[PDB]
Formats: structure tokens, C-alpha cells, sequence
């Protein structure tokens, strides 16, 4: 996802 | 050698100056006296835009000795610390007492889970020749992370897939492909002591 300008896993 | 331009040889502690000039550095660092690396200061990702890589000179697996006045011993600094003389903007040069090791000096290990389906492992990668480096990570998503992973880890292997020189697309895609076994390959930076404490 994209969250607070970054991507998780 | 001068050291605004000094080649880094193997095996020797080079002084070199890198021109910062307010930009960042872009580094991935790991060490410290809670952290998981406790024996110095090691360079697990370099940013393509930031300075260290306009510099040219410094690779992955890199140990920091001094940074400006500093000499960097982890055993008496904390991760935040470590981390934060990094991501300080500075204003004109840097020095850095640097020790390229070759061979190389790491760990391996390997983090084995269950993952939960639409549960994240709470981790944010950047893609590199050794694999993903973690850049930053949300404790408590799964008990085998906290314990065995933290930021400046680099993922070598993923459910098989060898995770060294891929796209950030082919990378996502395959932790988020995942939902049961999890079997990650780790390489970790274990650098020989170079530093005594103040």
C-alpha cells in the first residue's frame, strides 16, 4: 500500500 | 592522497571529504548499542539521488569510522543517533574515515512466518545489487520481525526468488503475492571492531 508518501509490503 | 577525490582501496581506512552542500545524504545505515549490529557503523543502501552516490565513491557494505569529528563507535551510541548523524543536512563538506572489507564481513539468517491474509509484514524496501534494503518498519505486524529484523537489513531471497539487482515493481509485486508461508534469506553487515570508545 501506499501510505504517508511511502510503500509497504 | 587527497581526500575530496581519494580512491577507496580494500582493506585500508581511507579519509575522505564528500561534498554535501545541503542536500542529502541519501544513506541507509545500520549500528548501534540496542541495535542488532553493535560492532560499527555500515552503509546497507545508497540512494541514487542523494550525495553519497554523486560522489561516486561509496558501495553497500561500506563501515563508517568517523563522520567530521566523530568517530563513530556504536557500542556507545544509540541506532537514533547513529542513524541521525546520517540525515543531518550539512552544510558545505563532510569527512568520513571509511574501511571497504573484501571479502566482505556479514551475517546470514533467515526469518521464517505465517503471514495473515490483508496483514502487511509493516515493511518499506529499496531495491539494490545485494537485495531489498528495509528502509523503515512498523513494529508489531508479526512477532518474528521484531525480534530478528530491523532497518538497514538487507532481504537477499523472498519465498525462492532471489531479490538481488530487481525492479522495485518486480520486488512489491512478489511480497505482496505472498499470503501463507514466508521463508526471507537475510544478509546482514558484520564489520570487525575498528573504533575504541571516547
Amino acid at each position: 500500500a501506499l501510505r504517508n508518501g511511502q510503500y509497504w509490503v | 592522497q587527497e581526500p575530496a577525490t581519494a580512491e577507496i582501496k580494500p582493506n585500508k581506512k581511507i579519509l575522505i571529504e564528500l561534498k554535501v552542500e545541503k542536500k542529502p545524504m541519501g544513506v541507509i545505515v545500520c549500528g548501534g548499542k540496542n541495535n542488532h549490529v553493535t560492532t560499527g557503523c555500515v552503509i546497507t543502501h545508497v540512494y541514487p539521488e542523494g550525495q553519497v552516490a554523486a560522489d561516486k565513491r561509496l558501495k553497500i557494505f561500506d563501515h563508517i569510522c568517523d563522520i567530521n569529528g566523530t568517530p563513530i563507535h556504536v557500542g556507545s551510541m544509540t541506532t537514533l543517533k547513529v542513524h541521525q548523524l546520517f540525515h543531518t543536512t550539512y552544510e558545505k563538506a563532510v569527512t568520513l574515515t571509511v574501511f571497504r572489507a573484501d571479502p566482505p564481513e556479514l551475517e546470514k539468517f533467515n526469518v521464517d512466518l505465517m503471514k495473515k491474509a490483508g496483514k502487511e509484514l509493516g515493511l518499506s524496501l529499496s531495491p539494490n545489487e545485494i537485495g531489498c534494503t528495509i528502509a523503515d518498519l512498523i513494529q508489531g505486524q508479526y512477532p518474528e520481525i521484531d525480534s530478528k529484523l530491523q532497518r538497514g537489513d538487507i532481504i537477499t531471497k523472498f519465498n525462492g526468488d532471489a531479490l538481488e539487482g530487481l525492479p522495485f515493481q518486480v520486488c512489491y509485486a512478489l511480497f505482496k503475492g505472498a499470503n501463507g508461508k514466508v521463508s526471507m534469506e537475510v544478509t546482514r553487515p558484520k564489520p570487525t571492531l575498528r573504533t575504541e570508545a571516547p
